[PDB]
């Protein structure tokens, strides 16, 4: 009622897109790519129809890659901070399930009670995993089973089961040598298996190249930091309102 | 008594390759084995039409499998009987070779040894063991036990020598070097070889659409031996 006025005020303006983009991750400095990369996961496709038949996707995926110290993790922490229904793991230590359900037995009194857990407890949402490259073979396959069949099938020494998880997966994956390798094919650089690779669209690799606009902006911004004044640099929308805005924007069937 | 069918690697080039050297890194297997038959799915329009036409007959109108049955009426053995027969001969009689056959096989084996040594003067890459001789023997007794006779004969063996000779012909039977061109890596890539090894060859040949385990080792062993 009182807020809907604000929502209207948001949809009216022609810049609020740009406002979104610039206002996403204050901590992080620039890059402008992974800003969009992060937000466009929060707002997903129709993920519905086309029947008869098999259902389209729907949702989205991203895997950030780059030489360390690039603060690729700050994004992550910002997502687990900002959006509800978000799980954060650092796996390598997943360890296994982890991203799937146990299932819990016994209870007692009949059992078949199910652990949350990790990946699936975040549902219709954004799960954030650091370092795909550390978890080796075992679980990656499970993730593939999540992003291919879209369902999580669970049978262990007991009651058979099928549990749905419809999720977006944001990963941060370090290169083979933690570096480029510009000359190498990205295909060869990321070092995760082909089928899981082809399901992530798209990567938004971060690289360092000589620049002067951005350079000037860095020196300016850093000196600003150390300089109590002016630290008056700010963005547009806060962190609290952007949620109710988004949740509003979710109710549309584009 | 083991009867083994191995699968050879890379196809016809393994014949272009030394006849041994196939199984793992070691020919010793082939040394233990008495009769080694290199074979192939050879295709001849004559023979290929034979087999084909035979299959066309097999599907329908179906009635070819009768030839065996009239072979049974006239001559051939039902194979239900062959088994009983084998048991029979197997338990009843134990054959023994004749002396002239023996000396004949001595001549056989010394000609083998001498001639094929002369062949290997050039270091021709391939073998001869007294075990092979012993094999030839066991064939003679086997076939003697076919006739069921308590005693061997000369012609009887005369078959065996040639048969095993076909086996020797099987013992008897360039490379792009592309993969073998491990030089590029070893050089201008790694003077220390470290940080590479079997691992490097992979990443470098892993997404290069290219390298098999035997391929990688072969080219490696090759270059190891080649002295590169």
């Amino acid at each position: 009622s009182d807020e809907i006025n604000e929502l209207k005020e948001m949809v009216k303006d022609e810049h609020i897109y740009d406002k979104l983009v610039r206002s996403i991750a204050p901590a992080v400095f620039g890059h402008e790519a992974v800003k969009k990369g992060i937000l466009l996961q929060m707002l997903g496709g129709v993920h519905k129809s086309t029947v008869e038949g098999i259902k389209l996707r729907g949702d989205i995926n991203i895997c950030v890659v780059g030489d360390p110290s690039t603060s690729k993790s700050q994004f992550l922490k910002y997502v687990v901070g900002f959006a509800p229904r978000s799980v954060y793991t650092s796996g390598k230590a997943s360890s296994a399930a982890g991203l799937t359900a146990a299932v819990v037995r016994d209870e007692e009194g009949g059992d078949y009670t199910i652990e949350a857990g990790a990946l699936m407890l975040a549902d219709n949402g954004i799960c954030c995993i650091d370092e795909f490259d550390k978890m080796d073979i075992s679980d990656q396959v499970a993730i593939h089973e999540a992003m291919e069949q879209q369902t999580i099938s669970i049978a262990k020494a007991g009651i058979h089961a099928t549990l749905n998880a419809r999720t977006s997966i944001l990963a941060a994956a370090n290169p083979v040598g933690g570096r480029y390798n510009r000359k190498l094919s990205l295909r060869g650089n990321l070092n995760m298996t082909a089928p899981i690779m082809s399901r992530f669209d798209l990567f938004f690799v971060i690289l360092d190249d000589c620049n002067e606009k951005i350079d000037t902006e860095l020196a300016s911004h850093i000196v600003d930091l150390h300089m109590k004044r002016d630290e008056a640099i700010e963005p547009p929308f806060s962190a609290e309102q952007l949620r109710r805005y988004i949740k509003y924007a979710r109710t549309f069937k584009p | 008594s083991v009867l083994a069918a191995a699968n050879p690697i890379y196809g016809r080039y393994d014949d272009l390759k030394s006849p041994g050297d196939n199984i793992d890194f070691q020919t010793t297997i082939l040394s233990r084995f008495d009769m080694i038959f290199i074979v192939k799915d050879d295709h001849n329009e004559e023979r290929d039409i034979s087999i084909a036409n035979h299959v066309i007959n097999i599907h329908t109108g179906n009635a070819n499998a009768m030839q065996n049955q009239q072979e049974e009426n006239g001559s051939e053995i039902s194979i239900e009987k062959m088994k009983r027969y084998i048991t029979y001969c197997r338990l009843k009689c134990a054959p023994r070779l004749s002396p002239q056959a023996a000396e004949k096989l001595s001549s056989n084996f010394v000609t083998i040894r001498k001639q094929l040594l002369i062949n290997e003067l050039e270091s021709t890459e391939r073998p001869i063991t007294i075990r092979q001789l012993e094999a030839i023997i066991r064939i003679t007794e086997s076939l003697a036990k076919l006739e069921l006779s308590p005693i061997a004969q000369e012609r009887h063996v005369d078959e065996a020598i040639r048969l095993f000779q076909a086996s020797t012909m099987d013992a008897a039977s360039t490379s792009l070097s592309e993969i073998r061109r491990f030089e590029q890596e070893l050089k201008r890539r790694l003077p220390i070889g470290w940080s590479t090894s079997y691992q490097t060859l992979r990443r470098e040949f892993v997404d290069t659409h290219r390298f098999s385990q035997l391929a990688l080792d072969k080219a490696l062993y090759a270059l190891e031996k080649h002295e590169t």
